[PDB]
RNA sequence: CACAUUGCGCCCGCCGGUAUUCCGGCGGGCAUGCCUGUUCGAGCGUCAUUUCAACCAUCAAGCCCUGGGCUUGUGUUGGGGACCCGCGGCUGCUCGCGGGCCCUGAAAAGCAGUGGCGGGCUCGCUGGCGGGUGCCAGCCGUAAAACCC
């Protein structure tokens, strides 16, 4: 699934430093000597977090690494409160990449060309299907308890100690 | 681990594959080349994993089992036909002078008693051959450019050409020269 | 418009995510120096409605105090010693 | 037997959804100066 | 560094700057010179051109072994075709000045002697063969001694050809390399005993014959007037064999 | 002992019997398996059965695979509990599904010559067609003769 | 100030000197060693020497059974008939 | 660096003494905390990495009544609807091939049927001969051939 989705990402990065200076120096020269609107990755925080509030992002990707978790801790209550299908990237510096960034804690996409209204839509439906099916329950519930043998014994002697008497 | 992907790729590749053989097999000498008797170099590239049993056979009467590998083949119509069917595999064209020289004489090498022998001296080029004349490396790259009555001989003798790699460098015509240049 | 969210929760540091969030970082920050540089702000929200902008210039160095009286009680704040 | 084919359906499950791909003191390195 | 920025942006996905940045690399498989530039580290290891024609014989050896050896990954094919390029153009100069004094057949190979400027220079030149590559051979060691002599003999090439008179580079037509000329191939344009061995004479060279070798010591011992069979190469004087205009014939048939 | 059925359905152009039997033979071991066609044409229905010698790997491989996009294709892996599993639903399983061409058979039996006997009696059955479609139209108003 | 646009495909297609210039003699340093010239061809190494140089057929085998680096010189005198006879030599790149 | 003694370290260069090695002198530098950037790194901190791409004829060949037209270049997801037909079998009902109308996301829950040729496997007889096969990512259409070698 995260290949699927950056199939279609990757169709619609922005345009690097040095190609919108090219883009410019071309319109620039030709003036010297009538465009559709743009259609790309929308990132940022405060960006992304208006769009899903007024509700035009189709789809929004969300990094699981995010250094204080409080950041976008909310941001899956607000996509599922909005209605907007989001799923959760494994890597913020991936989603780097994919805006020519170091670090992009969220990414949507809006509006995608004619030609991939289509592949978007699949996509959506994969997402709602393999990943927001597959969480329904386990989002709801807390995490962590994955105490190993040696865990494991040191509760067991804890119990075993406080078995006879208990100094309060 | 084989994914799934890779199960559908390989059969939409071969669906593919059974259709332009088909067509080249119906219109048999598809390929419009006028009656001429030159030489072509013939260079096996990387393509389709799973080559169809025609095609197979095809890559091995020529020696193109290995990828990098190099012939020298005569266009007559059994040949150009040939070449029509291994195309998706093969990179191809007219070699010139210097081409043929440095193949020869730099990544030379000759199958005596079914072994890889380098050509260094002349000794081993008229034992082998020399019955047909061919007694130096020289009388060699001669019937091999201007293509002679023991091309045949000649041609089996030359072991096929392992060319490596280049370091950033259909009918390519003259540019084939180009891709031996760089990956010689 | 994080940073309202953002408001929201610090303005709720006994609920589950805060207190457990405070629980780990408060362990982390104690096996680290009294003060040491911290790369980046904990509350991104606090720091920016104080005047933090992320311009080459603005740093932030977090630092833990001793609490509690010297029965005399000092007339300025643990904050202003830090 | 029951074992192994179970260790060999997971084996399978992992690289489906995850792929294949997965003296004794310190000291500073040296570095450029 | 230059190196970690590519590996970056290749890395990223990003290949429009990492080609960008590879242009600033100076990489010897593209460009085929040498990839740092040794105009100072030569003039002070040579502080005069007299040094520096005292040790063109290992130079020269280099530069003709490599000329005839495979393409590897510490000497790309672009490097081996200016080693053709420097060695052909110093042929050239002995050809017109007529410097070239001794020859030998070895079973090493071919040793020739000149003389510029009063010093002798001998080099040793491969028999045209498929040369051996065996054992424990490092061509990163051999690469950095072609980079240098590179540079050397270019500069070295340069002096001479202004000393006579005549342009450097000297003209080189890619169509006729094409087709075979090796040496040739060069047009050498002006600026604006030795010479009589061989002068009103007219050779035919055979097929089993060694074109490199034998073109290079007619021409420069008098010769105007030569031709070989049309497999050789292009620029014979005459190819038919039947030319009633032809005094020797070189043969090496039984 | 307990041989698991499972159901996939919305198989990509190519995701044929061999590539279903290789694809899930590294899950495990494949005992039988069908992919469902047409009679008249050689084309998949884009769903097929397979089972498993062992209960659990169609469990695991089910699992895994259920919802799976593949060539804009999202798959469907349902285990078929053993009671509905029908008794004669492996029975062109391990066949290849070769494709007859019907439409030529049955044409040219058309032209192969025969004593033409029982077709002019037929053909007076085409006459009383005929009237039959005559009937139908006299609410038409249309006179036709032969 | 700046430069216009120009196409990618114009970009690629747009895109020596005498270095003892100002040279005068300067006095060698005592610390510079240089190393001594491989000594010139004898009469040994012509393809055709004179027969005296050659080796018996007894001489020869022993030479080839002897590993190298225990060897006198790395070759044995060798007559050919032909320049065409004279095979390529093993050790040319060692 | 050292209560600071005009003493003693380390790096780069120079000068004078028989000097590439010795001596002495001279010049430029070597404190701590912190910031911005540079380069060099560390981490059983986290992640990606066995590539779901494009690739038929963007025109060719042959013709005719000489300039327009003609012929050949076989290339389609599946399912459903008391709807209207043509043609073949079925005693008949009905079933097949092909149409016209309508619906559906690249949608889906046994309903497997038409005779062979060659190859593989397997079984009998004397490498050969004779039978079977829910095996053929090999062909054909009811014989058979081709492929194969």
């Amino acid at each position: 699934l995260a290949a699927q989705a950056f199939k279609l990402l990757n169709k619609y990065r922005p345009e690097t430093k040095q190609e919108k200076k090219e883009r410019l120096l071309r319109e620039a020269t030709a003036i010297k000597e009538v465009s559709k609107k743009p259609y790309t990755v929308k990132y940022g925080l405060n960006h992304v977090v208006g769009l899903i509030e007024n509700k035009k992002a189709s789809l929004v990707l969300i990094a699981n690494d995010v250094d204080p978790i409080e950041l976008v801790v909310f941001l899956p209550a607000l996509c599922r409160k909005m209605g907007i299908p989001y799923a959760i990237i494994k890597g913020k510096a991936r989603l780097g990449t994919l805006v020519h960034k170091k670090t992009a804690a969220v990414v949507a996409i809006t509006e995608v060309r004619s030609e991939d209204k289509n592949e978007l839509a699949k996509l959506i439906s994969a997402v709602k299907e393999g990943y927001l099916e597959k969480v329904e329950d386990t989002r709801k519930r807390w995490g962590g308890g994955i105490m190993g043998f040696k865990a494991q014994k040191r509760e067991e002697k804890r119990k075993k100690s406080l078995e006879t008497a208990i100094k309060v | 681990f084989k994914r799934a992907e890779k199960y559908v790729k390989e059969y939409r590749e071969q669906e593919r594959e059974k259709i332009r053989l088909a067509r080249i097999a119906k219109q048999q000498g598809s390929f419009h080349i006028p009656a001429e008797a030159k030489l072509v170099f013939v260079i096996r590239i990387k393509g389709i994993n799973k080559i169809p049993p025609k095609p197979r056979k095809i890559l091995q009467l020529l020696r193109l089992r290995q990828i990098n590998n190099g012939v020298f083949v005569k266009v007559t119509k059994a040949t150009a036909e040939m070449i029509k069917i291994v195309e998706p595999w093969v990179a191809y064209g007219y070699p010139n002078l210097k081409s043929v020289r440095e193949l020869i004489y730099k990544r030379g090498y000759g199958k005596v008693n079914g072994q890889r022998i380098p050509l260094t001296d002349n000794a081993i080029i008229e034992e082998n051959l020399g019955k047909y004349g061919i007694i130096c490396i020289e009388d060699l790259i001669h019937e091999i450019f201007t293509v002679g009555p023991n091309f045949k001989q000649a041609a089996n003798f030359l072991w096929p050409f392992k060319l490596s790699n280049p370091n950033g460098g259909g009918n390519r015509e003259e540019h084939i020269n180009a891709l031996i240049r760089a990956m010689n | 418009g994080a940073l309202k969210y953002l408001e929201e929760l610090s303005k709720k540091k006994q609920s589950d995510v805060v207190r457990f969030l405070l629980r780990v970082r408060c362990w982390e920050y104690r096996q680290l120096n009294v003060i040491h540089r911290a790369s980046r702000p904990s509350r991104p929200d606090k720091a920016r409605r104080l005047g933090y902008k992320a311009k080459q210039g603005y740093v932030i160095y977090r630092v833990r105090v001793r609490r509690g009286g010297r029965q005399l009680k000092y007339q300025r704040s643990l904050r202003a010693t830090a | 037997s029951k074992a192994a084919k179970g260790a060999q359906a997971k084996k399978a499950a992992q690289a489906a959804l995850k792929g294949v791909h997965s003296s004794t003191t310190f000291h500073r390195p040296k570095t450029l100066v | 560094a230059l190196e970690k920025k590519i590996s970056r942006a290749l890395g990223r996905g990003d290949v429009s700057n990492a080609a960008r940045l590879e242009r600033n690399a100076n990489l010897p498989e593209k460009t085929g010179k040498p990839r740092y530039t040794l105009n100072h580290i030569i003039r002070e290891r040579y502080p005069t051109f007299q040094d520096a024609l005292r040790d063109l014989d290992d130079c020269l050896s280099m530069l003709f072994l490599f000329a005839n050896l495979p393409s590897t990954t510490a000497v790309p094919a672009k490097m081996i075709a200016r080693c053709e390029r420097l060695c052909h153009e110093f042929q050239h100069y002995l050809i017109v000045t007529h410097s070239l004094r001794k020859s030998f057949l070895s079973i090493k190979g071919i040793y020739y002697q000149a003389n510029i400027q009063g010093e002798d220079i001998l080099w040793l030149v491969p028999y045209k063969f498929n040369q051996r590559i065996v054992g424990d051979v490092d061509f990163r060691i051999m690469g950095t001694f072609v980079e240098f002599y590179m540079t050397l003999l270019g500069f070295v090439n340069y002096r001479l050809y202004t000393s006579i008179g005549l342009k450097y580079p000297p003209k080189f037509d890619q169509v006729k390399d094409d087709q075979g000329a090796e040496l040739a191939a060069f047009s050498l344009e002006g600026l604006n005993d030795p010479s009589q061995l061989f002068a009103n004479f007219t050779f035919f060279l055979s097929r089993e014959t060694p074109r490199q070798p034998l073109e290079f010591i007619l021409r420069a011992f008098g010769c105007k007037r030569i031709g070989w069979d049309a497999v050789l190469g292009e620029g014979a004087f005459t190819t038919d064999e039947s030319d009633p205009r032809i005094t020797h014939q070189i043969i090496d048939r039984p | 002992s307990q041989p698991g059925v499972m159901y996939i359905a919305r198989l990509p152009h190519g995701f044929y019997e061999h590539e279903l039997r290789g694809y899930f033979s590294q899950f495990g071991e494949i005992t039988r398996l069908r992919v469902v066609r047409n009679k008249k044409t050689g084309a998949s229905r884009h769903r097929a059965f397979i089972e498993f010698a062992d209960a659990e790997v169609a469990d695991i491989a089910a699992r895994t695979m259920d919802k799976y996009l593949l060539f804009g294709h999202i798959l469907t892996c349902k285990i078929v509990p053993p009671a509905q599993v029908h008794p004669d639903l492996f029975k062109g399983a391990n066949r290849r599904f070769k494709v007859v061409p019907w439409n030529k058979m049955a044409g040219r039996q058309l032209e192969r010559p025969l004593s033409e006997s029982q077709w002019q009696v037929k053909v007076a059955k085409e006459e009383q067609r005929r009237a039959a479609r005559a009937e139908k139209l006299k609410e038409m108003g249309y006179e036709f003769e032969a | 100030r700046i430069l216009p646009y120009k196409p990618p495909e114009e970009r690629e297609r747009e895109e020596f000197y005498d270095l003892w210039q100002n040279e005068e003699p300067q006095p060698p340093n005592p610390m510079h060693i240089p190393a001594p010239k491989l000594p010139p061809p004898g009469y040994d190494l012509s393809y055709n020497p004179p027969p005296e140089y050659l080796p018996t057929k007894e001489e020869r085998e022993e030479w080839e059974k002897m590993d190298p680096e225990d060897r006198e010189k790395d070759y044995l005198p060798t007559k050919y008939d032909s320049l065409r006879k004279v095979p390529a030599w093993g050790n040319f790149v060692k």
